[PDB]
């Protein structure tokens, strides 16, 4: 089995996996680091970002004066914001045939991938996954438009500039193959070519393979995959969480005993304590609300939004601020509560037993009867007219290079009263924050995570034992920020070979044996015999016929084994009714001769030999006789 | 070169995947070749081939094939590739990666005989692979390599090899085949039955594909597009549903058949149930499934319904009991198809629910396409009429705004058939037998609607003009002066290249009497701007070419008037102030040969070169200007190098069209140019003083009937008192709908600007979504505009205008319109 990795992201993969005749991908990771590095788009054009300094080159030669600009001593890139791809010339993806979907983070780089290479074949996504996929690819397409900036620049794509370039522009990777973003016939057509499953269904590719999704627990939908194969076992992890959250728990039952384990989507944070770091969320708000301002909180749509509710509305009702309103703002918001609302039964057994009691799974919606929590689709109209201050507003976009977040914070800048809680930790908020910088805004960084961390990673990987482990090189290494520590290192028997962007692997398998089955009318024709204590075996003859990769077996050349003794051939010829034969014996063989036909034959240590005339059914005889004395294989 | 300098630093690194991979990976992403060097690339990458990482080997053969894509490459790389793939026999990655190269070469270029596409298919013949290898590959290479119009054996035997997937390939190969032509036979039919009993996906949806189109070469097996089309039929009752779309689709592409079997597919009914009351294929194929499989069978079946005379009936009935569908878009497709099949065709009893059809709820689209229906419908009985109208009034008076769709469908029913109404005509307008009747209103709709339709049916009919009273006689007169393309002429006994050859003799008149004084050019110039003006207000075709050679002679007094200015006749220190109507004239002279340029459609080089020549000009007035106002020698000196650079620019890019320009200012100037790279830049400007004082005026030829671009703001209106009210820092988005005419490209071209009143300019570009294109080079705008500021003391006035930029500058070509906006602070 082969292993293809296209992903430098340890979160973020594309594993095109080869395994028998089929080729099986997973996972699609759309970096938004390249969004980073660009420019915000506001989405009413600030006088500040307006009249931004030009940083220039130092030789003077690029006009880097209008295709960059300078913030704060910081540079970045002034054009429509980029995403970094997987490398797709690695392998032909027309020939990679099926793609399997672990969660919509994962999926968000699929009309990529699914409209301009060539792919033709089949895709597979839980429906949660595809759903909360196809709000998160229709929001950001939003994004990327409803103000089109379409200015581009391509001498800093340039390798030379680039190399000039101080970081983390210095630090781009791959800067030729960022695109620009996908539209909604893309859309459309990747949400077409897909195809549904539920937990724990066996999907059967060609008889070839066959495919189980399973409930990793990170998000409501996220999927781990196990692909087997009747004496081969790949089991798929990324991004699971054991912890007590609100999809259905982990299941490592069908997990364990595994030949090859491939583990990505761990934590980013390691020494983060969720609920004590919402707990301390809480705290901040509270003293936010208390001195009388606002606060963001940037967001995507599904899991940490439904987690921090809940965890609000338990505290709101601890503090008594039912004064102070709660904002939730993306275009994709009531599509996503209402989606959250009936998906029911991939939750945990306590909200399928809220459901079983007539109420909904989730408080959000007793939060909307109760007025609390407003949700808006976009800033311009009805929300400017119902406006307050204090207040909470929870935001589209988390990476905070476009959309509503970016005008919000824009608009408060200024003030210092206001607070920002990042809660999201799939960017480093120091580059996240740089471009408005200056900033009299409170920053406090609480990110929340759910994905296991590395003393659960050794705990499962003990409980589960598998051949092989593949983990990515940031996992293996230990990471810039806490070098010291030994802990933050993945540790298992044998030690799992790394990989890093664009990378091939051949993992330590060789093919064996595989499935194919008998016939009941051959089985009764065969009988089986026995040379050895509890091993007892038949010789086969039978007609193969395989359609579609399934084996079997039916009615329509062995040669021997084993010596044969000169006593008990003498003594069966003369019981038959051959007589006068006469044995003499030598070093290890005997030579044993029958006056009929003149025939001399020597038996030795592996080896005999029959020597005559030309005779026929003397010569057959014989033949059947010695035939019949052995064992045949 | 740097093919050489790529292979050597791939032979000096040599590190195993990561040099390669990433040499690879660099090579093809960074450019392609575009030169005969990919030749050379090529021999070194087959040098480099002999080693190991055969995921590398089939890297570089992807590159290979990358690379042979520009075309430049062909028999040696033919040969190459040939060698590369009966010496590399090493698993399924390299042997996919030399037939995706071996099929890149074939299809690149030659597309030929003589080895260019037998020998590859003879190769690829020989090397078909044992599991799954090259299997599918090496079909579709024989398929893209169709021999010649004589592998039918080996086909054959693919289609029952082992895999679906090589099955699918083969069929695939088999598209390739016919859509080359091929003639394929009757032995294709028998496997292709066979195939379609595959028991698995998809294998089936292309197989069937081919039974259709061999059903449809030719139809001889004993009855083979019947039996064809049965096996369509049991094919399309499969669970399936993208199965089912290909089938319906494909049965609709089929159009001859037995018709009996059509019934027999048809034939099971309430239907006659209610036809006596009055007095299994398509049954499942159309409520089996939802929209999808729904639209396939309504296409389906407007094609072969379409095909077939007859037949239609038994599908009337089966489209008007499946209107209310639950699905617009399968409403809306039913109507169509009914629309489509609607001839030699009567409604006897469905005309009840077909209209109660049309009374709903708003579904302007639904109500539109049924009365393009009634329109395009045919009925039989003067009952049916009579309850036609009675509805259809209900309809008027119920939904007051689709008026003129049902005066216009009214006609219609008028026009196709006069003679049913006349027993009507004393009953649906009241007509007492002796009484004088009150005269009826004259601009009711409802009495309008039933007007036309009698005006339309009396076109032919002649017996009605007696049965008409007085009323309807001058109603007759007011609608045929108001209505003229609803009513008809009637026979009632009480109603019973000029403009161009002008424009051309006034501008031959102006370029004829060029020759005398300037203050008779003076008068003569706007004498005939204002001439040219009034006709291209008079007439709309010539509007454009009138516009375009009346600013181009206000371009040219404009000129006059700077040089008559009274500047020259002033000596030259003073150049006191605000006399420079010079300047003035050479900012507006710049500015009008940029609209002049950009904002009209059709221009031509002549036209463009004869622009650029004043454009020249208007910089050379402006350079003399300058000089007069200017003190510095060395401004001097960097005006009169950037003023002749620009002159050696024009040059440069018009060396055409010189001897064009006879006794021409700037080839005057172009035959003097030397004297001015020798001389000092104030003989230069006084020299150009002169030069140009009597330089010339040149012909300007009139092209075709070109438009000038014009924009308009249909919303929002402006005129509304009423402010727009926001919260302060939140933003408002304003709808911008606008007409555009007669631009080229619009999505690039036309932007919106806005005036904040504290005096700020906001440009917002549209998404080119935003550019509906109804007809021909006549546009529709729709956007949105984002308006935010902070908190306002009283509603001001925010300009929203159209500008039009260039490649540079922008011009407008709009109405401004004003929006009044008001903020609010921050409520608590």
């Amino acid at each position: 089995m082969k292993l293809y990795c296209l992903s430098g992201h340890p979160t973020l993969p594309c594993n095109v996996l080869k395994f028998k005749s089929t080729t099986i991908m997973l996972d699609c990771g759309l970096d938004m680091t390249s969004t980073l590095n660009f420019l915000p788009l506001p989405l009413v054009q600030s006088p500040r970002l307006s009249n931004l300094p030009g940083w220039s080159l130092k030789d003077g030669n690029a006009f880097l004066d209008k295709e960059l600009k300078e913030c704060s001593g910081h540079v970045f890139v002034d054009s429509v914001p980029e995403f970094c791809l997987p490398e797709t010339e690695l392998i032909d993806l027309s020939t990679v045939d099926v793609i399997l979907i672990s969660n919509y983070h994962c999926m968000m780089a699929l009309p990529y991938i699914t409209e301009h290479t060539g792919f033709t074949g089949t895709v597979y996504a839980t429906e949660p996954t595809v759903q909360i996929g196809r709000l998160l690819m229709e929001e950001l397409v939003n994004f990327i438009e409803r103000v089109p900036k379409a200015q581009s620049a391509s001498l800093w794509k340039n390798k030379d500039i680039q190399r000039l370039l101080p970081s983390p522009l210095k630090d781009a990777v791959e800067v030729s193959t960022w695109r620009r973003c996908y539209t909604m016939q893309e859309v459309n057509s990747a949400l077409s070519k897909i195809q549904l499953v539920g937990y724990s269904q066996k999907i059967e590719l060609f008889g070839a393979v066959q495919v189980t999704p399973l409930s990793s627990g990170y998000a409501l939908g996220s999927s781990n995959w196990i692909i087997q194969s009747h004496y081969e076992k790949v089991s798929y992890v990324s991004g699971s969480s054991l912890l007590t959250t609100h999809p259905q728990p982990m299941d490592q039952a069908s997990l364990k005993n595994s030949d090859v384990l491939v583990l990505t989507g761990l934590t980013q944070i390691p020494t983060a304590n969720p609920d004590g770091m919402v707990g301390e969320f809480c705290s901040n708000l509270a003293l936010t609300v208390r001195n009388g301002g606002n606060v963001l909180v940037p967001c995507y749509p599904s899991g940490v939004i439904y987690d921090l509710l809940e965890c609000l509305y338990q505290y709101i009702d601890s503090a008594g601020l039912s004064s102070v309103p709660l904002y939730f703002i993306s275009p994709v918001a009531n599509s996503s509560l209402e989606f959250s609302q009936i998906f029911a039964e991939w939750l945990c057994h306590n909200k399928q037993s809220k459901v079983y009691l007539p109420e909904p799974p989730f408080p959000h919606a007793e939060l909307i009867q109760t007025n609390k929590l407003k949700h808006y689709p976009s800033i311009h109209g009805d929300f400017s007219n119902d406006f307050r201050q204090p207040c909470v507003v929870f935001t589209g976009h988390p990476s905070l290079r476009f959309g509503d977040v970016v005008h919000f914070m824009e608009l408060w800048g200024k003030s210092s009263l206001n607070t920002v809680i990042f809660t999201e930790p799939d960017f480093s908020y120091l580059e996240a924050l740089a471009p408005y910088q200056p900033l009299a805004m409170k920053c406090i960084y609480c990110p929340i995570d759910t994905r296991l961390n590395f003393i659960q990673v050794s705990k499962l990987l003990k409980e589960v034992q598998p051949l092989h482990v593949v983990c990515p090189e940031q996992y293996t290494q230990p990471p810039p920020a806490q070098s010291h520590r030994m802990d933050l290192m993945i540790d298992c028997q044998p030690p799992a070979m790394s990989y890093r962007r664009a990378e091939v692997l051949a993992l330590p398998f060789k093919r064996r044996y595989e499935k194919i089955e008998i016939m009941p009318e051959l089985a009764d024709s065969l009988v089986p015999m026995e040379i050895k204590p509890g091993i007892s075996l038949a010789t086969v003859s039978a007609v193969l016929h395989t359609k579609d990769n399934k084996h079997l077996l039916q009615p329509p050349k062995p040669l021997l084994s084993g010596s044969i003794p000169v006593e008990q051939f003498v003594q069966t010829l003369e019981k038959h009714g051959f007589s006068d034969i006469k044995v003499e014996d030598t070093a290890k063989g005997h030579i044993v001769l029958l006056q009929e036909a003149e025939t001399l034959i020597q038996i030795e240590e592996d080896s005999t030999h029959i020597i005559c005339d030309n005779d026929e059914m003397l010569r057959v005889r014989l033949r059947d006789l010695v035939l019949k004395f052995l064992q045949k294989f | 070169p740097s093919k050489s300098a790529a292979l050597h630093i791939d032979l000096c690194k040599a590190t195993s995947p990561a040099d390669a991979l990433q040499y690879l990976l660099q090579f093809a992403r960074k450019p392609v070749e575009a030169e005969s060097v990919e030749g050379v690339v090529r021999i070194l990458l087959e040098h480099y081939y002999k080693e190991n990482d055969p995921s590398v080997r089939l890297k570089i053969a992807s590159l290979l094939g990358l690379l042979s894509k520009t075309a430049g490459f062909s028999p040696d790389c033919i040969m190459d590739d040939a060698i590369n793939i009966l010496q590399n026999e090493k698993s399924h990655q390299v042997l996919a990666q030399l037939l995706d190269t071996l099929l890149a070469i074939g299809t690149k270029l030659p597309e030929n005989q003589a080895i260019q596409m037998r020998l590859v298919d003879v190769a690829c013949k020989h090397l078909t692979d044992t599991s799954h290898g090259v299997r599918n590959k090496c079909l579709q290479l024989l398929g893209n390599l169709g021999s010649l119009e004589k592998v039918q054996k080996i086909i054959g035997d693919y289609f029952s090899d082992q895999d679906p997937r090589v099955r699918t390939a083969a069929i695939k190969a088999m598209l390739q085949l016919h859509e080359r032509g091929l003639k394929l036979h009757q032995t294709i039919y028998n496997q292709a039955c066979k195939l379609l009993s595959d028991d698995y996906e998809q294998v089936r949806s292309a197989a069937v594909q081919l039974i259709w189109v061999v059903s449809q070469l030719y139809p001889e097996s004993i009855r083979l597009v019947d039996d064809a089309f049965g096996k369509i039929c049991h094919m399309v009752s499969d669970g399936s549903w993208v199965v089912r779309v290909q089938a319906a689709k494909l049965l609709g592409s089929m159009e001859q058949v037995s018709s009996h079997f059509l019934e027999q597919t048809l034939d099971k009914t309430a239907h006659e149930r209610a036809k006596e009351l009055y007095s299994g294929a398509f049954v499942h194929g159309l409520e089996d499934e939802m929209y999808e499989v729904r639209i396939a069978a309504v296409e389906a079946l407007c094609m072969l319904a379409q095909s077939s005379p007859s037949f239609a009936e038994k599908c009337l009935d089966f489209l008007v009991d499946m209107f209310n569908d639950e699905i617009e878009e399968v409403r809306l497709q039913s109507i169509h198809t009914m629309r489509k099949i609607s001839n030699n065709i009567t409604l006897r009893e469905d005309q009840l629910d077909t209209v109660l059809a049309v009374l709903e709820d708003s579904s302007r689209d639904i109500r539109e396409a049924l009365h393009e229906l009634l329109c395009c419908t045919n009925v039989s009985t003067k009952e049916g009429i009579h309850l036609a109208l009675v509805e259809l009034l209900k309809n008027l008076t119920k939904y007051p705004t689709d008026r003129d769709s049902i005066w216009k469908c009214l006609k219609f029913l008028g026009s196709r058939h006069p003679t049913l109404v006349l027993p009507l005509v004393p009953e649906l307008l009241s007509t007492h037998p002796f009484f004088d009747t009150a005269e009826p209103d004259m601009d009711d709709p409802a009495y309008i609607a039933v007007l036309v339709l009698i005006f339309n049916a009396a076109k032919t009919c002649p017996t009605m003009p007696a049965l008409f009273s007085d009323h309807t006689f001058r109603h007759y007169a007011y609608l045929r002066d108001s209505l003229s393309h609803l009513v008809p002429a009637l026979r009632l006994p009480g109603r019973k290249d000029p403009s161009q050859q002008f424009l051309q003799q006034s501008l031959e008149r102006v370029y004829s009497l060029q020759h005398l004084d300037p203050q008779g050019a003076q008068e003569l110039l706007e004498f005939t701007i204002r001439d040219l003006q009034r006709l291209g207000e008079l007439q709309s075709e010539l509007a454009g070419v009138a516009d375009f050679s009346a600013t181009y002679l206000r371009c040219q007094l404009l000129l006059i008037k700077a040089l008559q200015e009274k500047l020259w006749n002033v000596a030259a220190p003073l150049y006191l102030k605000q006399s420079d109507l010079a300047s003035a004239a050479a900012k507006q002279i710049m500015e009008e040969t940029y609209k002049m340029e950009f904002m009209y459609s059709g221009v031509e080089n002549k036209q463009v070169v004869i622009i650029h020549h004043m454009r020249l000009q208007a910089k050379a007035l402006q350079l003399i200007v300058t000089a007069r106002t200017t003190r510095g020698l060395d401004p001097l000196f960097g005006m009169c190098e950037k003023f002749l650079q620009e002159v050696d620019f024009f040059q440069r890019y018009f060396i055409a069209d010189l001897p064009h320009l006879q006794d021409s200012f700037v080839d005057k100037l172009l035959d003097l140019m030397p004297r001015l790279m020798t001389s000092k830049p104030a003989e230069v400007v006084k020299i150009l003083q002169t030069m140009l004082r009597q330089s010339a005026f040149l012909h300007l030829p009139l092209p075709e009937q070109i438009h000038k671009a014009s924009a308009t703001i249909i919303e929002p209106a402006g005129e509304s008192d009423n402010p727009l009210r926001f919260t302060s820092g939140l933003v408002v988005a304003l709808d911008v709908d606008a007409t555009l005419e007669h631009v080229q490209d619009p999505q690039n071209t036309v932007k919106v600007q806005v005036l904040y009143p504290d005096g700020q300019a906001q440009m917002i570009h549209p998404k080119p979504a935003d550019f509906r294109n109804p007809g021909p080079g006549r546009h529709r705008l729709i956007t949105q505009v984002y308006l935010s500021h902070t908190a306002w003391t009283e509603a001001c006035q925010v300009e929203v205008r159209l500008l039009l930029a260039y490649n540079e500058g922008t011009i407008p070509f709009s109405k401004p319109v004003k929006v009044y906006i008001m903020p609010k602070p921050a409520r608590r």
